[PDB]
């Protein structure tokens, strides 16, 4: 994560992030609609940050410090680079949609009027096929990754000290190897809950309610396809 | 501090997400209650023992029978959640969640949690349930379900008023520590 984004999402809601004077100029329905959108981006920022810990901190750390067998690190962190690209491109689009929405002279006062189109593009066509095949592989290799981590921690002394070392910071409290793996699996199941709560306060514009209804359907279809293509693996 | 894993299970609108947010923040959110709970590690001191309690939720996984069990690996205590304003959600406790939890998590203690107890005196709740020939889940009905499913215990709470919230997580920590 980068300081700029962390500050922009340091508040516990949209109502607390924007200047009170700007907030006071909006209908209560808009404040609710923006609060849930702010959470979709806040949790997407945290999702990408989880993936950066897995790629740079854990995965890359083991390659540059440990003498592990080739392929062990791939078993520990399956499809992390592919997942990282998929979500960093989604986060890019979400963050530019907010920056465009900012009114002149401010870096925190915004109202995102259109979101449905961005969600329709992310959860349809090639991008949806790429997440489907990625998450189907990630979730099938999830158990194998957990057992593999536990074996390496209960047998290798060097791996044990590397894990104790990197996880020592206060910021990595809820972000160990196993928490990072479950955090990513649960992520895809958050979208329908978030899109459904945004949709509930998006009736002002009829083409936006339809966009979010199409996006909600597209995500549920994706989650169904991933659920059907799951085949647990074992070491 | 020993590390222990807690997982909450239950029907869609049984308050499993509110219960985790309210405990991790220590208050009912005054401005915005979040839609989702990512995870949280609680530093709990119960009966003298110092435990690091990882908190997880299964919200969003209810319709995905292959994806959901990926939440279960290494669970040390299960919070089986039902809503007191929803007697139909209590019916699915032994016929849906109990067989699944006992299959993926055998010998792991389960605590039956009656959520939204404040709604026992809410007039709108008793009126809406009457147009169904129903009423809020009674304390003895909750105990009897916890009894039949071999739950380690039965507890009631209200994420809205924070009543019973601390006691559930302190008890779940005690249950997780057991041999
Ligand atoms: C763009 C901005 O930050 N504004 C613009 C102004 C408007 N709706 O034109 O409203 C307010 C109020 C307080 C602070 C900043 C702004």
């Amino acid at each position: 994560s980068m300081e700029m984004d962390e500050k922009d999402f340091a508040a516990d809601s949209w109502s607390l992030a924007v200047d009170s004077s700007f907030l006071q100029q909006h209908k209560k329905e808009v404040m609710k609609q923006q609060d849930v959108i702010y959470e979709l981006i806040q949790t997407e920022l945290h999702h990408v940050r989880t993936l950066k810990i897995m790629t740079r901190l854990f995965r890359t750390g083991m390659l540059e410090e440990l003498h592990l067998e080739p392929g062990v690190v791939q078993g520990l962190f399956p499809c992390v680079d592919e997942l990282s690209d998929i979500h960093t491109r989604f986060l890019s689009q979400l963050l530019e949609r907010r920056r465009q929405a900012l009114c002149p002279g401010s870096t925190r006062n915004f109202v995102i009027h259109r979101l449905g189109d961005l969600l329709i593009s992310q959860f349809s066509g090639p991008s949806a096929e790429q997440m489907c095949k990625t998450y189907s592989e990630f979730c099938s290799r999830h158990s194998k990754a957990l057992k593999l981590y536990k074996e390496l921690y209960a047998r290798d002394k060097r791996f044990q000290q590397f894990i104790r070392k990197v996880t020592r910071p206060a910021v990595l409290k809820r972000h160990g190897v196993q928490e990072c793996i479950l955090l990513v699996t649960q992520r895809i199941t958050k979208y329908p809950l978030l899109i459904s709560r945004i949709l509930q306060h998006s009736h002002g514009i009829e083409e936006e309610r339809q966009d979010l209804t199409t996006a909600l359907g597209l995500v549920k279809e994706l989650l169904s396809n991933v659920d059907e293509g799951i085949y647990q693996l074992e070491k | 501090a020993i590390r222990k894993k807690l997982v909450i299970v239950g029907d869609g609108a049984c308050g499993k997400t509110c219960l985790l947010i309210v405990f991790s923040k220590d208050q009912f959110p005054e401005v915005y209650v979040p839609t989702v709970f990512e995870n949280y590690v609680a530093d709990i001191e119960v009966d003298g023992k110092q435990v690091e309690l990882a908190l997880w939720d299964t919200a969003g996984q209810e319709d995905y029978d292959r994806l959901r069990p990926l939440s279960y690996p290494d669970t040390d205590v299960i919070l089986m959640c039902f809503s007191i304003d929803s007697p139909d959600s209590l019916e699915n406790i032994p016929e849906k969640w109990t067989p699944e939890v006992k299959h993926f998590c055998p010998n792991v203690p389960i605590i039956l949690v009656g959520n939204k107890k404040d709604l026992r005196n809410d007039e709108h709740t008793r009126r809406e349930l009457a147009k169904m020939k129903q009423e809020p889940v009674k304390p003895e009905e909750g105990r009897d379900m916890a009894n039949r499913i071999g739950a380690f215990g039965y507890m009631e709470c209200s994420a809205k008023t924070k009543d019973g919230v601390r006691e559930v997580f302190e008890m779940a920590t005690r249950a997780a520590l057991q041999a």
